[PDB]
């Protein structure tokens, strides 16, 4: 499922609750041409996907930044 | 090809991406259940994957990751 910048966000924040009582999210970062860079989550059930370009970098590692370190609790 | 430690894993996967970026990828395993992360940047050519939780390490982990982010793009 190829999202919008902002749709990607909300869906990657519901990943982390469906398997927060057990399940693994993934998220797959690579090069992406055919500059811009492709980003995918999956927690094996749902697929979710967008393409990040440097017209809105700048705007998604503040908000991705943020989504990321709120929904990632571990180890003390 | 596990570098269980740090500043190691991320100048060897910083010089995977250097060597050919258009097929190096990076995946991020979060597993809340059991309560642990895993980074994993692969080449193609290599492998180099770090587990390790340790919350301490959630900051430069995602930094790390979205440094990489901003090499995709410029």
């Amino acid at each position: 499922v190829l999202l919008e910048s902002e749709q990607f966000l909300t869906e990657l924040t519901r990943l982390f609750q469906k398997c927060r009582l057990s399940g693994s999210v993934f998220i797959t970062l690579k090069k992406y041409d055919g500059n811009k860079c492709l980003l995918r989550a999956t927690d094996g059930k749902k697929k979710i996907s967008t393409v990040v370009s440097s017209k809105e970098v700048n705007k998604f590692q503040m908000a991705y930044s943020n989504l990321l370190r709120a929904n990632m609790d571990g180890l003390k | 090809a596990q570098y269980q430690t740090w500043e190691e894993f991320s100048r060897a996967a910083e010089k995977l991406y250097l060597a050919d970026p258009m097929k190096a990828r990076v995946v991020l395993k979060y597993r809340h259940s059991d309560g642990s992360l895993c980074i994993k940047v692969t080449d193609d050519l290599v492998c180099l994957v770090y587990r390790t939780d340790q919350a301490q390490d959630v900051k430069k982990i995602e930094k790390f990751h979205s440094q990489l982010m901003r090499l995709m793009v410029a």
